[PDB]
DNA sequence: TTTTTTT
DNA sequence: AAAAAAAAAAAAAAAAAAA
C-alpha cells in the first residue's frame, strides 16, 4: 500500500523550480517533506529503500555518534594534527538528500543546524576565525514519531511532534500514517507479508514493468530536461491561494489547525507544479500539474480527520 | 526444577534458546531471526534466579547489570596496545556474545543514555564506531533477556500498563514477548510453594555428610581428556522418582539443543500461513482491552515462533500445530489465559 | 551481611500519622532486609529511672570496676574470645533441618500470609511492609544460625520456637503495628450511645448477647468487634475479665 | 619543602597570586599544615637553573626561602596583644599566677563577666559560651565505649541581638577557630573531600573545614538558611566525633573533635512567644536533640 | 571559585563587591537579586566582610564597601496607600541594613513637566557647557579630601540628647502596633551616630553640636514620615 | 527601553491577498549603488546638525499634548504614557531627519515627521480595551 | 520558595 | 635516549528548572 507516499517520493526526486528569478532573488528546487505516523508503519524501511535508490542520499537517526553534524569529517584527522576543517558544514549537504529518522530525538545543536540549512541558506558557524561556509542546498526528508506513540482524539497541533511551529511551517508537505484497525486492509497486509516470507524472494505477486537501474536512469533523464515555467498558470494559482486563504478564514474552527496562512504554501504549490512539469512533458507547465499538486496537498491534509 | 509454576515462562525460554532462522534477501536486506523476552513484575517472584539458570544452561552467555555498566564501555573501547603503541578497538560486552544471549538485570535502573545504544543493536543488530580516526561496523546478532521492576514498589493492576513501566514504548515494542508476574495471595498456593521450598532446603550433596560445610575441591585428574545403545545410562534422564512424567538431565538437553541448532533448517507451508493470518486478523479486530497494542510486527513473531517450534520437534516443515501453539502462547502472554 | 541504622521522616515515628507516609523506602529494598526493628521512645518514668541509674553507673568512675566482675564471675566473656569462638563456629559446623520443623514453618508461613491478606483487605491500601517467600528463607536461616550457635549438627523444635518468636516480634512491631492507621465513624458514635444507655456502670454482659444484638441490627460483626476492642483500647470505661466472656463496665 | 601562595585577603582584588618555595630544615618538619595561613621568617637565596634559562633566553635565576621561624596566623588576626611565635604559650610565672588567681571566691563570676566587655546584658549567653569553649572530658570505658566530651550551643532570636559579635569574639578567643556562613559552605566543604592529585595522577583526600576545627570550635552563622543537604552532613561530627569516607576506592575514617556554635533566625524574622518551639523553626528532632 | 577541569585549589575569583572593596560601591536594579547572594550579603553588610568556604578551600575576604542601590515598586508605580513593606517585596532584615531611604514620585502636573522638558532641551542648546553650579568639581574634590581628614568626638550634651532621642523614637514607633511594626533597633542609633559625625565632618568641626543630632533625627523621622505617606 | 517598536499583523482579506499574490507572481515571473554607502558615510561624519530655538516650542507642545491625550476628565487614573523616553526619542529622531538631506539645522517638518512616526506605532500599541 | 539535575 | 597522550571514570559546584 501507501501509493500517495510513493507519488510524493517521485515528486521529491525530480526537484522543484530553481535557477533563481530576476533581481537575483533566491529560490530553491529542493522540497521539504516530513513523514509522520505511528510506530510499526515501516516508514523507516521506505526511507531506507529511498536511500538505496538515490545516489546522493544520506541517512541519519537519533544519536549514536557526535560527528554527524556541525563538524567536518577531517577534524583532527591528519597524523600531524593540522586542524583541517571547514567550519559550519553538514554531510554532503550540496545537492544531497538528508534522510532523518526520529526527528524528535536529536539535541539542540542538530536542531539549530537543521534550522540553519533552511531554504538553501548556507552554514556560517565559526569557531576559530574560519568562515568558509558550505553551500547548503539539499532536500529534507525526515520521519518522526508522536510523543505518545499513537494518534490522539484531541487536537493535533498541541499534540504535534514537540517541534517549533516555524519549522513545521517551513516544510512543503506534511503527511500522516495513522494505523486504522480494520479487516479488509490487515488481511491484505498479512497476506502480502506471509507470501513474501514463503518465497524467500520478491514474489511474482508484484507487477512492476520498471526496475531500480531503470528508475536511476530515468530520474536523471527527467531532471536533465528541465522544463520552464508557463505564465498562464498565474491566475489559476492566485485564485487557488485565494481559496487557501479562505480556508485560513476557517482555521480558528480548530479540531485541526494546519490550515494556516503562509506564502510558503503558495511557494511549495508552485514548486510542486514545476516538479510535475519537470518529471515529463515538454518545456512548458501544464495546469493539470497545478491541479495534481493541489490534490496531493488535499490528500496530505485530509489524513488529520 | 527448583522453581515452582511459571510453566509458560519455561516454554518461552526453551523456544528462545533455539530461535528461528535469519532471512537475507538481495533486495530485502536482512530480517531479524531470534526472539527477545522482557520480564516485569512484583518483587521476590524468582526472576533473577531464572535468569541465572538461563546463564548456566545456555552455551554462550554474558551477564550485565543496569547500574554496573556504561553504554560507551558496553560496545567498544579505544585503547592502545602496549607493544605497538597503536590504539585499537577493544571488544565490548555484547559484541563478545555475538550469536549468543545477553542477560540484563535491573534493566529499568539503567541510565537513559545507554538505553539508546540498546535500541541501535535492537534495530539492525549492528554497532558502528566512528571516533579518533576509526570508522568500522561491528556485527552483533545476540538476543537479550532482561527483567525490570515496576515504577512503584508493586505492580498496580488497575492502572495503565504504560503507567506502570518506566521505559519508552519505542524500545518496548521491539521486544517480542512481555510477561507480567504477580504473587496472588492464596493460602493453597502458599502451602504448595511452602512445601516445595522446604523440600529444596533439605538437600545434601551425594557422598558427603551433613555436619560440615561445603569445601573447595581439586581439578580433574587428567589435564587433557577426550556397548552403545544398550545401557541408556543418562539417556532417559530420570535420575530419581518423584512424578510419573519423565525428566531429562541438563547435558542431554544441551546436546539436543546443539543438534537442533545445526542439523535442521525448517521451512513454513501454506496451512500454517492460513492459521497465522486468521489469528492475526481476529486479534487485530477483537477490540477489547489488552496489555499492549498490536501491530504488523507481531506476525513476524508468530512466524518465528512457529519456526522455533518446528525446530523443537525436528521437522523440516512447519505444520499447523505449531501455528496453534504459537497463537495460544501469544494469547496467554498478552491477553492472559 | 548488611546492618543498617535509619531514621524515619519527621524524626520521631509520629504514630498519629500513617505508616505509609512515615517510611520512604520502596517495597523492593525492604524485602531484601528480613529483620526490621522499630525502636520507639517511651516515657513511663520507671524505665527512665532505671536508664538514668545505668548511665550514671556506666560513668567511668564506677563501671570500670563492675564490668571487671563480669569477667571474674564468668557471667560474660572477653571480646577476643568471642571473636575466636565465632570464627571457629563459622568454620566448623553447618546444621540442617528436620521434617517436623519443616511442617511447623510451613504452617506458620501460611498463617502470617493469611493475616497479611486480612489486614490488606480492611485497610484497602498496599502494605508498606511486605511478606514474601524471602521472609520464609529468613526464618529458615535464623533457625540455621540458632542451631549453628551450639554446634549441633541438626536443628530441632527448640530453635524453631525461638526463631518464630523473634520473627513474630520483628513483624508485629513493624508490619501489623496498627495497620488501619487510626460506614466511617457514624456507626461508632451510634454504637457508643446505645451501650452507655443500655448498660450502666458496675454490671456486665456476655459477649455473645452483644454480638447477636448488633449483628441483628445494622452494626454487624466486623464493625462491632473492632469498636468493642477500641473502646477497650480507650481503657477508661470498659474492662475485660474472666476470659472473653465478661464485659465489665468500670 | 612546601609551596607558599599569597593570602587571599592580601592580594589586590581581581589579580593573581605569586608562588614561592619554602624549604624546612630539621625541627621545623610538619609544623605547617595544608590550607592554613602562616607567617614565616627566613633567608632569601638564589640559585642557578637550566630550564629557566632555556624557556626565557635570559640569564634568569630561581629563588627559594630557607625557613627559620614559623608562626601560625589562622583566624586570630588580632596580632597586637603580645609578641612571640606562640601567643597561647605560657611562662612559669604565668602558670604561678594562674594558680594564684584560680582560688579566689567568685572566680566564675569574674570570668563570665570578663567575656566580651563591650556587650551589655545577655548573662546566660556569656555563661553558655564559656561553658562551650571549656568543654568536658572525653570518656573511654574499657576501650569499648566512647562518650563525647564537648558541648554544642545554639542561639536563636530576633535581629539586632549582637549574636555575630559574640561569634566574632569566640573566633578571636579559641585556639582553633573556623568561620563559615549561610550558603557560603557546602556539605563536602565542611567535611573532607576526595581530590585527584594533578601531579601524582591518582585520588587523595583533602582536609575539610571540620578537620581544622579538631581540638577547637567551628562557628556557623545563618544556620537556618543553609540548605539541608549542606546541613545533614555534620551529624557524625557533632555526635560520633568521627568522619568516614568511602569514595573512589578509598575507605578511611578520620578524627574530629569540634564544638559547633550556631546562630539563626526564627520563621518570619521574629520569635512568636505564644507558640511552641516546633512551630518557630524548621529544624527537626534529630538535629535539635544534639 | 573557578577551576580548570582537573585543576587543583579552585582558585577564587573576585566578585563585584570584592572589587568594590576599599572604596565606594554602586548597585543598580537592586530588587532583582540572587537568593544565595542575598543571604550572603545581608550577613556580609553587618560583618562588612564575606567568607565562603567550598571545595576543600577556605578564605576570609574584605568587603569594606558603602552600598548605594536603587529599586522599583512592585506593580510599576508606588501605591500611595501602602508602605515600603507592602510596596516592596524585598525582605525585612535587609531594610534594617540600609540607613536611609528615598522615594521619588512622578506626576501629571502641567506646571512641572513643562519645566522638566525646558531643562532637558536647554542642555542640548545654549549653555551646553555652561550649567551653573556654585562650585567646580575640582573645588569639590579639594574640599572632600580636606574634610575626610577630620575625626569628630562627642560631648556630654550630645550624649544626653542622643539617648533621649533614641528613647523617643523607640517608644514612638513601638506604640503603633505589635507584630506588624518593627523598625527601630540599636543599629538605628549607630546609624544616627554615624550621620551626625558625617554632618559635623561636612562643616569641618572637631566636635558635635546637638543641632547635628536634630538634623540626623529629622532625617530618620522623615524616613518614617515617608513610609506612612 | 527600546527606542521604538513595530508590529506586523497579517490578516486574511480578499483584496490585500489579491495584491500580494499578484505582486509575488509578477516578481517571480531607480535603485542606487554603493553611492548609498558613501552618502551615508558623508552624512555621518561631515554633517553635524543641531536643533534650533523654534523647534523647542513644537517639541514641548507635542509633549504637553500627548500628556493630555494620555489623561481624561474621569478618575480612572490613566497611565502616564508621555515618558521622558519619548522626549529623548523625538529629539534623536528630529536630529536624524536633519542628518539626511545634508542640512545643518532642523526645521519644523523634521519634528512633525518625527512625532507622527513616534505616535503611529503607539496608535497601534493598544490592547483589546480601547 | 525549594530541591532537583545538568554542566 | 625517552614513551607523554586521546580516551575514559569518577567527583563536585553552579545554575536553572519544576513542583
Ligand atoms: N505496509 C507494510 N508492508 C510490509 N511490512 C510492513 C508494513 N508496515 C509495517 N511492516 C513491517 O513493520 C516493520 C517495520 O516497521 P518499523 O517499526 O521498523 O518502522 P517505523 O514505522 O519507522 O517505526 P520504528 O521507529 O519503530 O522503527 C517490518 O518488520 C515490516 O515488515
Ligand atoms: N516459584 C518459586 N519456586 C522457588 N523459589 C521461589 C519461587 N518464587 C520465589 N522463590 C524464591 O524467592 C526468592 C526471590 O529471589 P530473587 O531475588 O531471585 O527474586 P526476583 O523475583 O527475581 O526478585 P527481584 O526483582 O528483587 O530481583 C528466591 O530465594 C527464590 O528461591
Ligand atoms: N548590648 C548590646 N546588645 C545588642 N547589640 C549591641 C549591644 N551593644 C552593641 N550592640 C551593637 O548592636 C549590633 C548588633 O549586631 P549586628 O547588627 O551585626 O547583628 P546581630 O544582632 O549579631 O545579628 P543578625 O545579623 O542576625 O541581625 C552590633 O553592631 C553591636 O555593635
Ligand atoms: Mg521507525
Ligand atoms: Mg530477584
Amino acid at each position: 500500500g501507501n501509493l500517495d507516499v510513493k507519488k510524493a517520493l517521485l515528486l521529491l526526486l525530480v526537484g522543484g523550480v530553481d535557477k533563481r528569478v530576476g533581481d537575483g532573488m533566491k529560490i530553491r528546487g529542493d522540497i521539504n517533506v516530513c513523514l509522520m505516523g505511528d510506530p510499526g508503519v515501516a516508514k523507516s524501511q521506505l526511507l531506507k529503500a529511498i536511500c538505496k535508490i538515490s545516489p546522493r542520499g544520506v541517512y541519519t537517526t537519533g544519536k549514536g555518534s557526535s560527528g554527524v553534524g556541525l563538524t567536518a569529517a577531517v577534524m583532527k584527522d591528519p597524523v600531524t594534527d593540522e586542524m583541517i576543517l571547514e567550519g559550519g558544514a553538514l554531510v554532503l549537504a550540496d545537492n544531497g538528500i538528508c534522510c532523518i529518522d526520529e526527528f524528535d530525538k536529536m539535541d539542540e545543536s542538530d536542531r539549530t543546524a537543521i534550522h540553519e540549512v533552511m531554504e538553501q541558506q548556507t552554514i556560517s558557524i565559526s569557531k576559530a576565525g574560519i568562515n568558509t561556509t558550505l553551500n547548503a542546498r539539499t532536500s529534507i526528508l525526515a520521519a518522526a514519531n508522536p510523543l505518545y506513540g499513537r494518534y490522539n482524539p484531541r487536537l493535533s497541533p498541541l499534540d504535534n511532534i514537540n517541534l517549533p511551529a516555524a519549522l513545521l511551517s517551513r516544510f512543503d508537505i506534511l503527511f500522516l500514517m495513522l494505523d486504522i484497525p480494520s479487516r479488509d486492509d490487515d488481511e491484505k497486509l498479512a497476506e502480502h507479508v506471509t507470501y513474501v516470507h514463503m518465497h524467500n524472494k520478491q514474489p511474482d505477486l508484484d507487477f512492476t514493468p520498471v526496475e531500480p537501474s531503470k528508475m536511476r536512469e530515468y530520474i536523471a533523464y527527467a531532471k536533465t530536461k528541465r522544463p520552464v515555467m508557463s505564465e498562464a498558470v498565474n491566475d489559476y494559482v492566485v485564485q487557488a491561494y485565494i481559496r487557501l486563504r479562505q480556508d485560513s478564514k476557517r482555521e480558528m474552527d480548530s479540531k485541526f489547525s494546519f490550515g494556516q496562512a503562509t506564502p510558503r504554501t503558495l511557494l511549495g504549490i508552485i514548486r510542486l507544479s514545476q516538479a510535475l512539469a519537470k518529471l515529463r512533458l515538454a518545456d512548458m507547465v501544464d495546469i493539470d500539474d497545478v491541479e495534481e499538486a493541489l490534490r496531493l496537498v488535499r490528500v496530505s491534509k485530509e489524513s488529520l480527520y | 526444577p527448583s522453581i515452582y509454576g511459571h510453566d509458560h515462562i519455561k516454554k518461552a525460554i526453551l523456544l528462545m534458546l533455539m530461535g528461528g532462522v535469519e532471512k537475507n534477501l538481495e533486495n530485502g536486506s536482512h530480517l531479524r531471526g531470534d526472539i527477545n523476552i522482557l520480564m516485569v513484575g512484583d518483587p521476590s517472584t524468582a526472576k533473577s534466579q531464572l535468569l541465572r539458570f538461563v546463564l548456566n544452561t545456555a552455551s554462550l552467555a554474558i551477564a550485565t547489570t543496569g547500574r554496573g555498566s556504561s553504554g560507551v564501555g558496553l560496545t567498544a573501547a579505544v585503547t592502545t596496545d602496549r607493544e605497538t603503541g597503536e590504539r585499537r578497538l577493544e571488544a565490548g560486552a555484547m559484541v563478545l556474545a555475538d550469536r549468543g544471549v545477553v542477560c540484563i538485570d535491573e534493566f529499568d535502573k539503567m541510565t537513559d543514555v545507554d538505553r539508546v545504544a540498546i535500541h541501535e543493536v535492537m534495530e539492525q543488530q549492528t554497532v558502528t564506531i566512528a571516533k579518533a580516526g576509526i570508522h568500522t561496523t561491528l556485527n552483533a546478532r545476540c538476543s537479550v533477556i532482561a527483567a525490570a521492576n515496576p515504577v512503584f514498589g508493586q505492580y498496580d493492576v488497575n492502572r495503565d500498563p504504560h503507567q506502570n513501566i518506566a521505559l519508552p514504548d519505542s524500545l518496548l515494542s521491539r521486544f517480542d514477548l512481555l510477561f507480567v508476574v504477580t504473587d496472588d495471595i492464596n493460602e493453597i498456593r502458599d502451602r504448595s510453594i511452602s512445601e516445595h521450598v522446604l523440600r529444596t532446603h533439605r538437600y545434601l550433596p551425594p557422598g558427603y555428610l551433613e555436619g560440615e560445610p561445603v569445601r573447595e575441591r581439586l581439578n580433574l585428574s587428567l589435564a587433557v581428556g577426550e556397548q552403545a545403545g544398550a545401557k541408556l545410562a543418562k539417556n532417559k534422564g530420570n535420575y530419581n522418582g518423584t512424578e510419573i512424567p519423565k525428566l531429562v538431565t541438563i547435558p542431554f538437553l544441551r546436546k539436543y539443543v546443539q543438534y537442533a541448532k545445526e542439523r535442521v533448517i525448517p521451512q513454513l507451508t501454506q496451512e500454517a500461513i492460513n492459521v497465522i493470518v486468521k489469528n492475526y486478523t481476529d486479534l487485530r479486530n477483537d477490540d477489547n482491552t489488552k496489555k499492549s497494542p498490536i501491530t504488523a510486527r507481531t506476525l513476524e513473531t508468530l512466524i518465528r515462533l512457529a519456526t522455533a517450534h518446528a525446530k523443537v520437534r525436528l521437522s523440516k516443515t512447519v505444520n499447523k500445530v505449531d501455528a496453534k501453539v504459537a497463537a495460544n502462547l501469544l494469547r496467554f502472554a498478552l491477553l492472559g489465559e | 551481611s548488611v546492618l543498617a541504622a535509619a531514621n524515619p521522616i519527621y524524626g520521631r515515628y509520629d504514630d498519629l500519622k500513617s505508616p505509609g507516609d512515615n517510611i520512604d523506602f520502596q517495597t523492593t529494598i525492604l524485602s531484601r532486609f528480613d529483620m526490621i526493628f522499630i525502636v520507639k521512645d517511651d516515657h513511663n518514668e520507671e524505665r527512665d529511672i532505671s536508664i538514668a541509674n545505668h548511665v550514671i553507673n556506666i560513668h567511668t568512675g564506677n563501671a570500670n570496676a563492675m564490668q571487671n566482675q563480669q569477667e571474674e564471675n564468668g557471667s560474660e566473656i572477653s571480646i577476643e574470645k568471642m571473636k575466636r569462638y565465632i570464627t571457629y563456629c563459622r568454620l566448623k559446623c553447618a546444621p540442617r533441618l528436620s521434617p517436623q520443623a519443616a511442617e511447623k514453618l510451613s504452617s506458620n508461613f501460611v498463617t502470617i500470609r493469611k493475616q497479611l491478606l486480612i489486614n490488606e483487605l480492611e485497610s484497602t491500601e498496599r502494605s508498606s511492609i511486605p511478606i514474601t517467600i524471602r521472609q520464609l528463607e529468613a526464618i529458615i536461616r535464623i533457625t540455621e544460625s540458632l542451631a549453628k550457635l551450639e554446634l549441633s549438627p541438626i536443628a530441632q523444635e527448640r530453635h524453631v520456637d525461638e526463631a518464630i518468636r523473634l520473627f513474630q516480634a520483628s513483624t508485629m512491631d513493624a508490619a501489623s503495628q496498627d495497620p488501619i492507621g487510626g460506614t466511617s465513624l457514624s456507626e461508632i458514635r451510634r454504637f457508643e450511645q446505645e451501650l452507655k444507655r443500655r448498660l450502666p456502670i458496675g454490671w456486665s454482659t456476655s459477649y455473645q448477647t452483644l454480638r447477636r444484638e448488633f449483628v441483628d441490627t445494622h452494626r454487624f460483626s466486623q464493625l462491632a468487634l473492632d469498636k468493642a476492642l477500641y473502646a477497650l483500647e480507650k481503657h477508661e470505661t470498659i474492662q475485660l475479665r474472666h476470659q472473653g466472656q465478661n464485659i465489665y463496665r468500670s | 619543602r612546601v609551596t607558599l601562595q599569597e593570602a587571599p585577603g592580601t592580594v589586590p582584588p581581581g589579580r593573581l597570586p605569586r608562588h614561592r618555595e619554602v624549604i624546612l630544615l630539621a625541627d621545623l618538619v610538619d609544623v605547617s599544615k595544608p590550607g592554613e595561613e602562616v607567617e614565616v621568617t627566613g633567608i632569601y637565596k638564589n640559585n642557578y637553573d637550566g630550564n629557566l634559562n632555556a624557556k626565557n633566553g635570559f640569564p634568569v635565576f630561581a629563588t627559594i626561602i630557607e625557613a627559620n621561624s614559623i608562626k601560625r596566623r589562622e583566624g586570630n588576626t588580632a596580632n597586637e596583644g603580645e609578641e612571640g611565635l606562640d601567643v597561647f604559650s605560657w611562662t612559669e610565672e604565668e602558670e604561678r599566677e594562674f594558680r594564684k588567681i584560680s582560688r579566689d571566691r567568685g572566680i566564675i563570676d569574674k570570668i563570665i563577666s570578663s567575656m566580651a566587655p563591650s556587650i551589655y546584658g545577655h548573662r546566660d549567653i556569656k555563661t553558655a559560651v564559656a561553658c562551650s569553649l571549656f568543654g568536658g572530658v572525653p570518656k573511654n570505658v574499657n576501650g569499648k565505649h566512647s562518650i563525647r566530651g564537648d558541648i554544642n550551643v545554639l542561639l536563636l532570636g530576633d535581629p539586632g541581638t549582637a549574636k555575630s559579635q559574640i561569634l566574632k569574639y569566640v573566633e578571636k578567643t579559641a585556639h582553633r577557630a573556623v568561620f563559615a556562613t549561610g550558603q557560603g559552605a557546602s556539605a563536602v566543604g565542611l567535611t573532607a573531600s576526595v581530590r585527584k592529585d594533578p601531579i601524582t595522577k591518582e585520588w587523595t583526600l583533602e582536609g575539610g573545614a571540620l578537620v581544622l576545627a579538631d581540638k577547637g570550635v567551628c562557628l556557623i552563622d545563618e544556620f537556618d538558611k543553609m540548605n539541608d543537604q549542606d546541613r545533614t552532613s555534620i551529624h557524625e561530627a557533632m555526635e560520633q566525633q568521627s568522619i568516614s569516607i568511602s569514595k573512589a576506592g578509598i575507605v578511611t575514617t578520620l578524627q574530629a573533635r569540634c564544638s559547633i556554635i550556631a546562630a539563626a533566625n526564627p520563621n518570619g524574622g521574629r520569635y512568636n512567644s505564644t507558640l511552641p518551639l516546633a512551630q518557630n523553626v524548621s529544624l527537626t528532632e534529630p538535629i535539635l536533640s544534639r | 571559585v573557578v577551576r580548570d577541569e582537573e585543576g587543583g585549589d579552585y582558585t577564587i575569583e573576585a566578585g563585584a563587591l570584592m572589587l568594590a572593596d576599599n572604596g565606594i560601591c554602586c548597585i543598580d536594579e537592586f530588587d532583582k537579586m540572587d537568593i544565595s547572594d542575598q543571604v550572603a550579603i545581608h550577613e556580609a553588610m553587618e560583618q562588612q566582610t564575606i567568607s565562603i568556604a567550598k571545595a576543600g578551600i577556605h578564605a576570609t575576604l574584605n568587603a569594606r564597601t558603602s552600598i548605594l542601590a536603587a529599586a522599583n515598586p512592585v506593580g510599576g508605580r508606588y501605591n500611595r496607600k501602602l508602605s515600603l513593606r507592602g510596596n516592596l517585596n524585598m525582605t525585612a532584615p535587609i531594610m534594617s541594613r540600609f540607613d536611609l531611604f528615598f522615594v521619588i514620585l512622578d506626576d501629571c502636573n502641567e506646571k512641572i513637566d513643562t519645566e522638566l522638558a525646558s531643562h532637558i532641551v536647554d542642555l542640548h542648546m545654549k549653555r551646553d557647557e555652561a550649567i551653573e553650579p556654585p562650585f567646580s568639581a575640582e573645588q569639590l574634590r579639594r574640599y572632600i579630601k580636606y574634610a575626610r581628614t577630620f575625626k569628630p568626638i562627642l560631648t556630654k550634651e550630645a550624649r544626653s540628647y542622643l539617648v533621649e532621642k533614641y528613647k523617643e523614637l523607640r517608644k514612638d514607633d513601638a506604640q503603633g502596633f505589635s507584630r506588624s511594626s518593627y523598625r527601630i533597633t540599636v543599629r538605628q542609633l549607630e546609624s544616627m551616630i554615624r550621620l551626625s559625625e558625617a554632618i559635623a565632618r561636612a562643616n569641618c568641626v572637631d566636635e558635635i553640636t546637638p543641632s547635628f543630632i536634630a538634623e540626623a533625627y529629622d532625617l530618620l523621622r522623615q524616613s518614617i514620615i515617608r513610609v506612612d505617606v | 527601553r527600546f527606542d521604538l517598536v513595530y508590529l506586523v499583523l497579517d490578516k486574511v482579506d480578499e483584496k490585500n491577498d489579491r495584491e500580494l499574490a499578484k505582486h509575488l507572481t509578477n516578481l517571480y515571473l531607480v535603485l542606487p549603488v554603493e553611492f548609498l554607502t558613501m552618502y551615508i558615510s558623508y552624512a555621518k561624519e561631515h554633517i553635524h546638525p543641531i536643533i534650533t530655538e523654534a523647534a523647542k516650542t513644537e517639541l514641548v507642545r507635542a509633549y504637553v499634548g500627548m500628556r493630555k491625550m494620555g489623561d481624561d476628565s474621569r478618575s480612572d487614573e490613566k497611565r502616564i504614557t508621555a515618558t521622558t523616553r519619548q522626549l529623548e526619542s523625538m529629539i534623536r529622531l528630529a536630529e536624524a531627519h536633519a542628518k539626511m538631506k545634508l542640512k545643518n539645522v532642523v526645521e519644523l517638518e523634521d519634528v512633525q515627521e518625527a512625532v507622527r512616526l513616534i505616535r503611529s506605532a503607539i496608535k497601534d500599541y493598544a490592547t483589546d480595551p480601547k
